[PDB]
């Protein structure tokens, strides 16, 4: 409908942005608050690419002064991609808190994510919540993206601390960025 | 001047003087227009229970008199 | 209201548990301080009242001085709870699911022994003496000032003698 | 029983008391807002370390004091006894050596703070 | 009574298998002391009231007394092994052996 | 209109008037507009008469008044302070050094108005602003947070 | 009888008092103010305790 | 009908707690030449209500480093072992009758310092842990000093249940016998509460805010409330053991009003103190419960065990 309005709206198509009042990271280190992860089909089979928030802005900005963005469409992706299983577990580890995944078949995790969406405040989570976390990002091929507009993406890894020192304990509170293994990449 | 205490002070007085004078309402309404008996010593708590089996309704403070002698 | 006696007992069991796992000495003290009340409950269950209220003013005191000085030189910069250790949570539960196991195995093995599940809650007070006066705990404690000044000698020089000691250690 | 309801019911007040407390008002916390406080700066160092204590012997003769409170609190009842001639010399006896204990200690600056 | 003196009895041996199994705090090994000592008296007491031996109830009050100047010594000597060494540590009381 | 929406609009009035009756400023002062704002804690204007009781800690503290020249060296404190401050908070920036920097505003050391560091609700002109001037700032802002419409809001969501 | 378990070993001092390592002094540091009642708005006075 | 009396006695305690945070605002404007709150409300007498509805609508702190279970405990725990302390006060009939009464006061206030300390130590700042050691001390002095007041009190009057003080104070009040114990008493009550000059510990001037430095909203206004609380039970424990209200058997309300208006005058001296002294030095506390209270106590609880022997007015057992 935007592009049948406006033809040369520059359209922008972010991953799951992880910041530090954002849904991804601190919804997954809130997982922690009951007793275990239920992650469909123990996380595996599902990819993502999480990407910052300051390199989603910075490319907005950047789509504003570009002259040659107009009438595209962008994809705004992290560095790496992760597999769902291994980004919690990295999520938790970056939290030191602890890691109990559990399998759970997804028409039943749609139920709870729903019994928690029928919420008159702001919801936890949702059926709609747990289906985009458990759909596979795409692999950004001829679409371009941060550096097409002029952003280095930052990765995961050296931005994960400012959002999750939040979440740990006083005990693993003065903890490093090098004390928590970083998360295995995946090519696909 | 000093007397704008006085509304507040009326209202904590109110509010002191209900705890006890309830309190001894319903000490009073509960046994029956006499006082909450007091079992300091196990003599009586024997008088207690002895008046409570002696009532024939299970309540101690529902006294006899002479009426139960011939 | 008949197992109430044996939850206390129950609850003072694992009080002294946690005691005996060693959180560090904030929350042992705590454990102390919990075990105390419901060991001053027991006592006051069983009979006189005194004698559970003076050991409960004692350990609050103790506990006080105890909290005083695990601030002061018995600390560290992260206190161990017994959740922040794997072993001793595994511990803790470890204990419990044998207390269970072990009240099961008297209850059904030994029957009448120690522990009597059907017998529980009818052998708390045996005797009591249904009219009298002087009849509460604190009357022979005050027999102490009376029937045993020997006790009462003993107890003050030992107070006495402990100010000296304590001054002489500390002295430094 | 009647003590153990009404113990019950302040406890369950004040349980409802904090849980309204925690669950009504809206929540926006982030790092800055759960830092501990020193007066607008970062802690030098963390208040678990070991912080002196000046009063450890006032302590102890607390320990010992106490005690001796517990020795003496059986006197309402000791006051009624026959032999009230025993009973008042042996009250006199233990407060005259509480009483020597904390003018030793007085005299040995034992109630002085250290440094 | 019986299951609870057995209870009480437990709660002793808990106590001082504690007291023998030590950890780095001599202030954890005094509380573990303190904890025996609070088994005791209930004991003694819990006995005294069912036996109703009104004359044997100063003994409860006595071991109060006691434990707690033993409770008092071991402060004092708590406090000259931190100024010593620092810290409570029992791994730091151990030059002793030679 | 709706009954639940005048419902809701009581609620909102309620909970503006519980804020607004009861603000509670942190122990917070720079210069010598600090001093006038103990000069309206004085017997004269009594802010506590208002409902306006100071508070050491920032935990306890409902509004923050930044009287005096917030500077580069002090903005850190400033920033952190606020920070620890709960949720329902207001700034009521004081005098022309928190306003837009004053007679400093050219300064090397100088933050250039306390809007640079914290966000302020309500600007008191001045150098220094009377008391009476700073109290009704406290006013205005009293009015302000009864204009609030927080629950109207939500159920609009 | 020396031997591999008991050969580091030394023979007690003849006073019976041990040359220790001089331990640290680990003074609490406090920030006194700025945002102090007693601080008078804008002080930052570090403070090194002793208790 | 018990729980009616308990809601009889909880909901008044609570009132009067709250309109005595009103009246020490009144009370202390009005001794430093200002009026105190009169907007809110006709007189301010919604001031309180406005205060408790914001602090229970603002958010509470969970700090990083503070143990959220011992933080989260103490407050409600404060907040009960008032209420529990409030329940067996006999006016002239308790809600509670209590054989040991005094012990029951004096193991729950204890356990209200430990309320305190474990708040202190819970909210991992330094200044909760000024706060905390500041109470560690407080508490050693006025612990032992009114330990040995109350014992020689009740060495005067016979028994440790309250009835029995008023039946004592029947025809005279203890403190024509008993006033400079009972001047001590007073002080002790003071230290107990940590009322001004003996606060030490929500330290306003030396540290920030003490022991509740990092709590905020909803556990504050519990503090808040226990410590308010504890100041008219404190009181009116010194007007039932020292200033014998009239009683009388056929009518109970002459004792409830006469006990009203002494816990109102001694409530107000609070506040009146609060507003006349400057605050004392911790260690000058101690130094002062220690140093001339005790010795003092010592000698006066020696002479109140030798007066009834010599003048044979030994207090009966019941
Ligand atoms: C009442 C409120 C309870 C919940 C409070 C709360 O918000 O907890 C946060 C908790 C979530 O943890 P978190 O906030 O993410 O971690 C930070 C906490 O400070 C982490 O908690 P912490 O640092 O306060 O440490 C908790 C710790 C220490 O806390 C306690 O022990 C509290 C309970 C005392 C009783 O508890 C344990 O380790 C488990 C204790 C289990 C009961 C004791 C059993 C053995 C002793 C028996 C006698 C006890 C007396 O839920
Ligand atoms: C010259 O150099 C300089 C300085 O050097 C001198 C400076 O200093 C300096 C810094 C300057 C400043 C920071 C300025 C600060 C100003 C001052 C220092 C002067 C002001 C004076 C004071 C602060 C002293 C105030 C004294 C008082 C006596 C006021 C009283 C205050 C109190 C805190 C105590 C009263 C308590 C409260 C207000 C809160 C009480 C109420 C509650 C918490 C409510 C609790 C109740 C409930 C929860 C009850 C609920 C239960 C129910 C049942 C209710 C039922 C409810 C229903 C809805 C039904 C600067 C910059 C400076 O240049
Ligand atoms: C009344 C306040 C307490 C409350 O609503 O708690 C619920 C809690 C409050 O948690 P919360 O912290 O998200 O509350 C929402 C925010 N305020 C406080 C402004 C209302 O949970 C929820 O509201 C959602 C949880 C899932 C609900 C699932 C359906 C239940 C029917
Ligand atoms: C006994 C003494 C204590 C008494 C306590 C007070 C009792 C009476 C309380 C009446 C008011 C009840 C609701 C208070 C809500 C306070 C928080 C608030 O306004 O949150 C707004 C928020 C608004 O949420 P929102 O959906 O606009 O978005 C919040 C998130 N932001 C702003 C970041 C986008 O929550 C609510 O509106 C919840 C309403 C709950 C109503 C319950 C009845
Ligand atoms: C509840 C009933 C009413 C109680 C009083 C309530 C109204 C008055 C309240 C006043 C405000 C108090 C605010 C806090 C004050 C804190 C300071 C303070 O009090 O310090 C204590 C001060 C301390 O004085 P000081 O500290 O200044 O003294 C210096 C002492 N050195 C040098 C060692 C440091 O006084 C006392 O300790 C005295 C306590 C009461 C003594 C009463 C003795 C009466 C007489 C006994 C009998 C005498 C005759 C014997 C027989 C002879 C036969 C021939
Ligand atoms: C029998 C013994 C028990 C009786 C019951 C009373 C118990 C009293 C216990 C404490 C007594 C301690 C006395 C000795 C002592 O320590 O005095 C110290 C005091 C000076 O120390 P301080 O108060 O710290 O002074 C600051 C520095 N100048 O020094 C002084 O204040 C000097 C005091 C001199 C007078 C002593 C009392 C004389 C009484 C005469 C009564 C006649 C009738
Ligand atoms: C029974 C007697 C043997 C118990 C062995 C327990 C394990 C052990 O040896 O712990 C050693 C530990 C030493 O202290 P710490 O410094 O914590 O040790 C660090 C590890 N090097 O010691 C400690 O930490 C002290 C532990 C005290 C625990 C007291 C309560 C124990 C409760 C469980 C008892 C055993 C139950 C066994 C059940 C078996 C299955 C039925
Ligand atoms: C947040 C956690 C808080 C934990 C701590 C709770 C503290 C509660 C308040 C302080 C209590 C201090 C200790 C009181 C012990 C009992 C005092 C006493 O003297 O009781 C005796 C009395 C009757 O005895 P007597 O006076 O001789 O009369 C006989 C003839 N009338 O009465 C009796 O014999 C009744 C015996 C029972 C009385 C105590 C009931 C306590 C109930 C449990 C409270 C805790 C529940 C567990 C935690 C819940 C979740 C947090
Ligand atoms: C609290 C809320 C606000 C206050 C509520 C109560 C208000 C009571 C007002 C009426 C008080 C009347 C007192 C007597 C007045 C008449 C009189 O003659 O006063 C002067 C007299 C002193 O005169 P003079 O001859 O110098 O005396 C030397 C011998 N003493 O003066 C006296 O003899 C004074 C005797 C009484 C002293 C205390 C009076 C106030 C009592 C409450 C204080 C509350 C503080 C908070
Ligand atoms: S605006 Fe003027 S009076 Fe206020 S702080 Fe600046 S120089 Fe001082």
């Amino acid at each position: 409908e935007v592009r049948s309005v406006f033809p040369e709206a520059i359209i922008i198509r972010p991953s799951d942005i992880f910041g530090r009042e954002d849904r991804f990271l601190n919804h997954f280190a809130n997982y922690r608050w009951f007793l275990a992860v239920p992650l469909v089909s123990l996380g595996f089979k599902t990819v993502k690419q999480p990407v910052y928030v300051a390199d989603v802005s910075k490319g907005i900005v950047n789509a504003t002064k570009d002259p040659d963005a107009v009438g595209k469409t962008f994809a705004f992706t992290g560095p790496n991609r992760y597999l769902l299983f291994h980004l919690v577990k990295y999520i938790f580890g970056m939290t030191h808190r602890t890691f109990i995944p559990y399998p759970l078949p997804l028409f039943v995790y749609s139920w709870i994510g729903k019994l928690f969406g029928l919420s008159p405040f702001e919801p936890w989570t949702t059926k709609d919540k747990v289906e985009r976390i458990h759909i596979s990002d795409v692999m950004p091929t001829d679409l371009p993206g941060l550096e097409d507009l002029g952003v280095q993406p930052t990765p995961l890894e050296l931005k994960s601390i400012e959002v999750l020192r939040r979440h740990r304990t006083y005990r693993w509170l003065s903890s490093e960025i090098e004390e928590t293994k970083p998360a295995k990449t995946v090519n696909y | 001047m000093w007397f704008e205490i006085l509304p507040g002070l009326a209202i904590m007085g109110v509010c002191l003087v209900i705890p006890g004078v309830s309190t001894a309402y319903i000490h009073k309404f509960t046994n029956g227009g006499k006082e909450k008996r007091v079992a300091r010593v196990q003599y009586q708590w024997y008088l207690m229970e002895r008046d409570r089996r002696i009532s024939g309704v299970n309540r101690y403070y529902v006294s006899k008199g002479l009426e139960n002698i011939d | 209201m008949n197992n109430y006696i044996f939850v206390l007992s129950s609850l003072f069991l694992v009080g002294c548990l946690g005691l005996a796992l060693k959180p560090s000495p904030i929350y042992g003290g705590l454990g102390l301080i919990v075990s105390g009340f419901v060991g001053c409950l027991m006592v006051l269950g069983f009979g006189g009242s005194f004698l559970g209220l003076m050991v409960f003013l004692i350990y609050l005191g103790g506990m006080l001085v105890v909290f005083g000085y695990t601030t002061a030189m018995a600390t560290e910069e992260y206190p161990e709870t017994w959740g922040s250790n794997w072993l001793i949570l595994g511990f803790l539960v470890l204990g419990v699911i044998m207390e269970v196991f072990l009240i099961c195995v008297l209850n059904y093995y030994d029957e009448v022994g120690v522990i009597n599940l059907d017998g529980l809650g009818d052998w708390l007070m045996y005797e009591v003496d249904d009219v009298g006066v002087m009849l509460e705990g604190g009357i022979g404690v005050a027999a102490m000032y009376s029937c045993a000044t020997w006790m009462m000698v003993v107890a003050g020089w030992s107070l006495f003698a402990g100010i000296f000691i304590i001054i002489e250690i500390t002295r430094d | 029983m009647n003590l153990y309801t009404v113990i019950f019911i302040n406890i369950l007040l004040s349980l409802t008391l904090i849980l309204v407390a925690f669950w009504l008002p809206q929540m926006n916390l982030y790092s800055e807002k759960a830092n501990p406080y020193e007066c607008g700066f970062d802690p030098t160092s963390s208040a678990r370390l070991p912080f002196s204590m000046k009063f450890f012997l006032v302590a102890i003769t607390f320990l010992l004091f106490d005690l001796e409170i517990a020795l003496l609190l059986p006197l309402p009842w000791a006051i009624q006894t026959i032999k009230t001639s025993t009973m008042m010399i042996m009250a006199f006896i233990l407060v005259t050596i509480l009483s020597l204990g904390l003018a030793y200690e007085w005299t040995q600056k034992g109630l002085e703070w250290t440094e | 009574m019986p299951s609870t003196f057995f209870n009480l009895t437990m709660a002793f041996s808990l106590s001082l298998l504690g007291t023998l199994m030590f950890r780095s705090h001599l202030m954890s090994t005094l509380l573990c002391l303190e904890g025996m000592v609070l088994s005791l008296f209930i004991m003694t007491s819990v006995t005294s009231l069912n036996s109703n031996s009104m004359s044997s109830m100063p003994i409860p009050i006595t071991i109060l007394v006691f434990a707690a100047c033993e409770a008092a010594v071991g402060l004092a000597l708590l406090v000259k092994v931190s100024n010593t060494y620092g810290t409570d540590y029992v791994q730091n009381l151990n030059l002793l052996q030679c | 209109r709706s009954r639940a929406e005048y419902v809701v609009t009581k609620l909102d009035d309620l909970i503006n008037w519980a804020r607004r009756s009861s603000l509670w400023p942190m122990t917070f002062g720079l210069a010598c507009c600090a001093v006038e704002m103990m000069h309206m804690a004085a017997p004269r204007y009594d802010m506590d008469r208002f409902g306006v009781v100071f508070r050491a800690s920032p935990r306890q503290a409902d509004v923050m008044i930044v009287a005096g020249t917030l500077t580069n060296k002090m903005a850190p404190a400033l920033r952190k302070v606020y920070d620890q401050m709960p949720e329902p908070r207001y700034v009521v920036s004081m005098g022309s050094c928190a306003n837009g920097g004053g007679y400093y505003h050219y300064s090397y050391s100088v933050v250039r108005g306390c809007d640079r560091i914290v966000p302020v609700d309500i600007y008191v002109p001045g150098c220094p602003p009377t008391a009476e001037a700073l109290l009704y700032g406290i006013l205005q802002l009293q009015r302000k947070i009864k204009r609030e419409q927080k629950l109207k809001i939500w159920y609009r969501r | 009888y020396p031997s591999k378990e008991t050969a580091h070993w030394k023979p007690p001092p003849w006073n019976d008092v041990d040359i220790l390592k001089e331990k640290a002094v680990t003074n609490m540091t406090l920030n006194f103010g700025p945002q102090h009642p007693a601080a008078h708005g804008v002080l930052r006075l570090v403070l090194e305790l002793s208790g | 009908m018990f729980f009616i009396n308990i809601l009889t006695l909880l909901v008044p305690i609570l009132i009067a707690m709250a309109f005595l945070t009103l009246v020490e605002r009144k009370i202390l404007g009005y001794m430093q030449l200002r009026k105190g709150p009169n907007i809110v409300g006709p007189y301010g007498i919604l001031q309180p209500f406005a205060d408790a509805m914001k602090l229970f609508m603002k958010e509470p702190m969970r700090p990083l480093t503070t143990s959220m279970s011992l933080f989260i405990i103490a407050p409600t725990l404060s907040l009960t072992l008032a209420l529990s302390l409030w329940v067996p006060l006999p006016m002239p009939h308790p809600l509670i009758n209590l054989n040991l009464g005094i012990l029951f006061i004096l193991a729950t206030s204890s356990l209200s310092v430990y309320s305190i300390l474990w708040s202190g130590w819970a909210s991992n700042s330094k200044y909760s842990l000024f706060g905390a050691l500041r109470a560690v001390a407080q508490t050693i002095s006025y612990e032992v000093t009114m330990a040995i007041i109350l014992l020689s009190v009740l060495l005067m009057n016979g028994s440790y249940s309250l009835q029995t003080l008023i039946t004592t104070q029947e025809h005279m009040w203890l403190l024509l016998p008993a006033w400079p114990m009972a001047m001590m008493w007073f002080i002790s009550t003071l230290a107990e509460t940590n009322r001004a000059p003996f606060d030490l510990t929500e330290g306003e001037s030396e540290l920030v805010s003490g022991f509740n430095v990092e709590y905020a909203a909803g556990p504050f206004a519990l503090f808040f409330m226990a410590e308010y609380t504890n100041i008219i039970l404190m009181n009116a424990l010194t007007t039932i053991i020292f200033l014998g209200p009239l009683y009388y058997i056929n009518l109970p309300e002459l004792y409830s009003t006469n006990f009203m208006m002494e816990a109102l005058l001694l409530s107000s001296t609070f506040l009146w103190i609060r507003a006349s002294y400057p605050r004392f030095r911790y260690d000058q506390l101690m130094h002062l419960l220690w140093k001339n209270f005790l010795p003092l106590t010592l000698a006066l609880c020696m002479w109140h065990i030798s007066l009834p022997i010599f003048t044979a007015g030994v207090p009966p057992y019941m």
